[PDB]
């Protein structure tokens, strides 16, 4: 557990995580899923407007202590 | 009939019966489950997956084939930019100069129904296209202004808005939707036409076809 980010949601809603810089961001989805109890695929998270993949990671998307990962809805329309 | 027999099955089996989840084609960092896929089934509404990958496969498409230097923003884009002004996307566009490209994509996401914005800075010109006849007079005004911003903040350089435009394409214009669910095809059919500096000649009728060829070109991450 290296860095500690915050998974703000679109109604502001904050959540803290210390994660493994060495691993895959999926497991931070799955639990932000839960410890809110949402359908993971209605959730999509982005870092400055760039699209968090499951095997993507921290190192990878280069982020520094306390940085946001932002969290959108399932977009639809007619 | 331009639809051949076999990608007809193909097309078939992505939007029948299956896990939701499937994964069915990666590309752009998006996984395109067959949950997303059905969006395209007949009167489905149309959601961020789809269109974000079909706008995706536009800057490919052109890219490939010689059509302008197309640059696309992500259905987030406008929302997010309509809540928290420039500095909640200022980020968002770090690796790219947008006044280099040609043609700039925005897909827009009004309550219930989706809308397409194109800049074209080749024109210096904003056009604000809705398939259900609606006004884009203040998206316009914001979407401008961010530009002012990015380029104040990015090259730090005022933009002569003397020489900046934007029209909202009328009804009579453009073809409307007639039934309530092709909001998002016409947005990517608008997209689709625009990017390759084609002039609009399709009509609802093509909508339903459209969709069951969006579903081809999306497996095969290629336009046809």
């Amino acid at each position: 557990e290296y860095i500690k980010l915050k998974v703000i949601g679109q109604d502001s809603s904050e959540i803290h995580f210390k994660v493994k810089m060495t691993t895959h961001l999926k497991k931070l989805k799955e639990s932000y899923c839960q410890r809110q109890g949402v359908p993971m695929n209605s959730l999509r998270f982005l870092f400055e407007g760039q699209r968090i993949a499951d095997n993507h990671t921290p190192k990878e998307l280069g982020m520094e202590e306390e940085d946001v990962i932002e969290v959108y809805q399932e977009q639809t329309g007619g | 009939l331009e639809l051949t027999e076999d990608m007809e099955k193909e097309i078939s089996n992505a939007l029948g019966h299956g896990p939701q989840d499937e994964i069915l084609s990666s590309a752009f960092k998006l996984r395109i489950t067959r949950g997303d896929i059905q969006t395209l089934k007949n009167y489905h509404w149309l959601n961020d997956e789809v269109i974000n990958f079909y706008m995706n496969l536009l800057v490919e498409r052109n890219k490939k084939q010689g059509y302008p230097a197309l640059h696309v923003f992500s259905t987030f884009f406008y929302p997010k930019l309509k809540s928290g002004g420039y500095q909640a996307v200022k980020r968002w566009t770090k690796g790219v100069n947008l006044f280099e490209q040609e043609i700039i994509l925005v897909p827009i996401h009004r309550k219930v129904h989706w809308s397409l914005v194109v800049i074209d800075l080749r024109k210096k010109c904003l056009k604000y296209l809705d398939s259900m006849g609606q006004k884009g007079h203040r998206i316009c005004e914001i979407l401008l202004q961010y530009l002012q911003d990015e380029s104040k903040t990015k090259r730090n350089s005022d933009l002569n808005l003397l020489e900046w435009t934007h029209h909202s394409m009328k009804p009579h214009e453009i073809p409307q939707q007639l039934n309530g669910s092709d909001c998002g095809m016409f947005t990517c059919k608008y997209a689709d036409y625009i990017s390759r500096d084609k002039p609009i000649t399709f009509t609802q009728h093509q909508m339903p076809l459209f969709r069951k060829k969006m579903v081809w070109e999306i497996l095969h991450q290629q336009l046809l």
